[PDB]
RNA sequence: UGCCUGGCGGCCGUAGCGCGGUGGUCCCACCUGACCCCAUGCCGAACUCAGAAGUGAAACGCCGUAGCGCCGAUGGUAGUGUGGGGUCUCCCCAUGCGAGAGUAGGGAACUGCCAGGCA
RNA sequence: AGGUACUCCGGGGAUAACAGGCUGAUACCGCCCAAGAGUUCAUAUCGACGGCGGUGUUUGGCACCUCGAUGUCGGCUCAUC
RNA sequence: UAACGGAGGAGCACGAAGGUUGGCUAAUCCUGGUCGGACAUCAGGAGGUUAGUGCAAUGGCAUAAGCCAGCUUGACUGCGAG
RNA sequence: CUUACCAACCCGAUGCAAACUGCGAAUACCGGAGAAUGUUAUCACGGGAGACACACGGCGGGUGCUAACGUCCGUCGUGAAGAGGGAAACAACCCAGACCGCCAGCUAAGGUCCCAAAGUCAUGGUUAAGUGGGAAACGAUGUGGGAAGGCCCAGACAGCGUCGAGUCGGCCUGCGCGGAAGAUGUAACG
């Protein structure tokens, strides 16, 4: 479960996700899976995909992943009422805009990393597609 | 020299205040009104800024 | 071998390069050299067929634009954030 | 339970008080800020505070000078 | 008039670094002495004074050179004012404004006043 | 400085407790992927790591209706979907 | 420019830590050096403010507002265009 | 000597920031000038107040679960204090601001088969689900369109060497299908 191991600060305004993905090419393996659609990607569910994936190809080849959960989401309690100061940080999350190449993968054929990234893809919340490295 | 008539298209209700007082620059006053006003670059930024609710007749 | 039919744009901007797009085209630049930039307009399913072949990125290729044929490289492309799809590209005079 | 935090101060009513080209009287503030952002030049002072006032009656100008690219303002008399 | 140098400015990296070369009649620098005017929380290192044997080594100036910094389009993209729309957490259309980054490319500053040397 | 369940007046649904409402975190019920368990065999039967919904049934959030009164838990009687 | 929104501080200090004149320039590291060590003082180099600011944070600061020294009381009284 | 090794620094490549900035808009705001328009719409002083419980909607946000017809700010609109027409019914949405009378006319939003005023209008397409007229991941030879590709009279694909004309599976895209259980009565087009 990624998380940063320190942070200036505790918690994080909700913020919004507007815009298109920043990095959005295959840049260091020679397969990717790209996000298709807009969301938040929690710490469980990319090391969910990441254990699905790595599985798949039998511990084999190379796999890097290109997104960090570095935003901190905090919950009230059950019970509690409004009020009396911001909630307690409980997961972190990466925000998630079209277009952003989330794992690569390389050292495998392009049929078994099809595969692999099918099996992680169903642990993700959001929409995405398979990508090749171009060369330009 | 050169004028070009102008008429009111929809109502001003609810509009920006600066929509408001264009209306008012111009001297439209209601919808259907029609004003001839002097060509100028003046007046046609006025005409700009609220052309989705003013009709120009060159 | 490759060669790349063009007309030059008469329409330029954010409105025009999208209405571009929604028809199936797609803007594009050649400039280098001492002669001004053209600005032109691609078919894009052709392109699209050709940039597949690793070729068209390292070859001479030829851009036919109102009856003239001009010697260029591709230099820059610009692809859709998520779609298989091309925005833009760069050809640097040859 | 309940929170550490829940202070701030008032708040300064700092920045641009007369803007380039205003005709000013002598004594006219035109700038108030903590330290110098905007540095002093021609017929303007800088007070305690580093407050940049109209040494004389003028417009007052911003200019871009010198060899750290600072930005000061001077009055131009008019 | 041209070349070279010193001083004070404009300008504030297209002007700054690096690398390579180059200059001593003059100017500049190092330099030579110091009882002194003056100076060292010790030291004539610095500041200061009195000088002119030596050297352009350092520094400085000048010339060269893209290894850098720096500058930088065109086109596209992002955003956005107004009006309209959708499948409305986000977008699209008409119109106006239009980046940042990157690309081609540019690039080894330019200039005013006074003074001195040389031709 | 305290107590009032011995209490009292003027007010408020401007404001809580019951029930309704909005919501659906929680709860409950479906589903998707399939690590595995199941001698072998993912899918007879279970289904880890994660994903998507439905209900309005739980615990809650809110304070919109009622404070010039909308009587409570359980039992009994009678039910209806 | 609000919330029982997110983070930190004050309820002083200083006759010099104030005025002015003259001067000065940081951190950190590397190398060599008696005791001496990861770290003391010395020398050179790299570096270029990554230091410093009586005390939070922000905006500033090289012409320094940072560091050192001489002399000092303008930490003056009455007023004050704007 | 060796590393299961860990590796800071530096170099190269990739992201992220309300409390990061070597960049940096649109708007907004301040000032000056000019025309046209506006019943001085501006400023000052004086007589009289009311008000200091706001609501919803759009946009930019904090909080909450990007929960609430929730809560707290900024800004615009409407309600409040605003009738008429539309959205079945529906303060706050859309259109539009009612001085009075008319058994005249043109339009707005929204509409034109009957209830119910006006096209059972014209032309070209799509859907077969009453989809239209409630919903997701995901599933599928539904069906329309488009650009490529593989194989094929040197006989493909299916069936069983035969057989004689197409065949295969990706991509993108339009509309539909399943996923889809609730309580008085059809009851999720009025
Ligand atoms: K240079
Ligand atoms: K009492
Ligand atoms: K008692
Ligand atoms: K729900
Ligand atoms: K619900
Ligand atoms: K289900
Ligand atoms: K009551
Ligand atoms: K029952
Ligand atoms: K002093
Ligand atoms: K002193
Ligand atoms: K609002
Ligand atoms: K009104
Ligand atoms: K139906
Ligand atoms: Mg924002
Ligand atoms: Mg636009
Ligand atoms: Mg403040
Ligand atoms: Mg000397
Ligand atoms: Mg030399
Ligand atoms: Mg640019
Ligand atoms: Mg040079
Ligand atoms: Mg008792
Ligand atoms: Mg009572
Ligand atoms: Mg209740
Ligand atoms: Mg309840
Ligand atoms: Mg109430
Ligand atoms: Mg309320
Ligand atoms: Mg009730
Ligand atoms: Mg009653
Ligand atoms: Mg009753
Ligand atoms: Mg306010
Ligand atoms: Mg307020
Ligand atoms: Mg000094
Ligand atoms: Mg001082
Ligand atoms: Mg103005
Ligand atoms: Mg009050
Ligand atoms: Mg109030
Ligand atoms: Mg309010
Ligand atoms: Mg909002
Ligand atoms: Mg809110
Ligand atoms: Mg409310
Ligand atoms: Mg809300
Ligand atoms: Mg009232
Ligand atoms: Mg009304
Ligand atoms: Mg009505
Ligand atoms: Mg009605
Ligand atoms: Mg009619
Ligand atoms: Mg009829
Ligand atoms: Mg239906
Ligand atoms: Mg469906
Ligand atoms: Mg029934």
């Amino acid at each position: 479960m990624l998380q940063p191991k320190r942070t200036k600060f505790r918690k994080m305004h909700k913020g919004r996700n507007r815009g298109l993905a920043q990095g959005t090419d295959v840049s260091f393996g020679s397969f990717g899976l790209k996000a298709v659609g807009r969301g938040r990607l929690t710490a469980r569910q990319i090391e969910a995909a990441r254990r699905a994936m790595t599985r798949a190809v039998k511990r084999q080849g190379k796999i890097w992943i290109r997104v960090f959960p570095d935003k901190p989401i905090t919950e009230k309690p059950l019970a509690v009422r409004m009020g009396k100061g911001k909630g307690n940080v409980e997961y972190w999350v990466a925000l998630i805009q079209p277009g952003k190449v989330l794992y690569e993968m390389d050292g495998v054929p392009e049929e078994l990393a099809r595969e692999a990234f099918k099996l992680a893809a169903a642990k993700l919340p959001i929409k995405t597609t398979f990508v090749t490295k171009t060369v330009m | 020299a050169k004028t070009i008539k102008i008429t009111q298209t929809r109502s001003a209700i609810g509009r920006l205040p600066k929509h408001k007082a264009t209306l008012l620059g111009l001297g439209l006053r209601r919808i259907g009104h029609t004003v001839e006003r002097e060509d100028t670059p003046a007046i046609r930024g006025m005409i700009n800024a609220v052309s989705f609710m003013v009709k120009v007749e060159e | 071998m490759f060669t790349i039919n063009a007309e030059v744009r008469k329409e330029q901007g954010k409105g025009a390069s999208r209405r571009l797009r929604a028809a199936n085209k797609f803007p594009a630049i050649i400039y280098g050299g001492k002669e001004a930039p053209l600005a032109i307009e691609l078919d894009h399913d052709k392109v699209m067929n050709m940039q597949a072949k690793a070729e068209f990125y390292s070859e001479v290729l030829t851009i036919v634009v109102d009856g003239k044929e001009i010697k260029v490289k591709a230099q820059d492309v610009q692809r859709h954030p998520y779609k298989p799809k091309l925005q833009h590209i760069d050809f640097v005079r040859a | 339970g309940s929170t550490r935090n829940g202070r701030d101060s008032e708040a300064k009513r700092l920045g641009v008080k007369r803007f380039g080209g205003e005709s000013v009287l002598a004594g006219s503030i035109i700038v108030r800020q903590r330290g110098t952002k905007f540095h002093a030049g021609a017929n303007v002072g800088c007070g305690r505070d580093h407050t940049l006032f109209a040494k004389a009656d003028g417009k007052v100008k911003f200019e871009v000078k010198g060899p750290k690219n600072r930005k000061f303002i001077s009055i131009e008399a008019e």
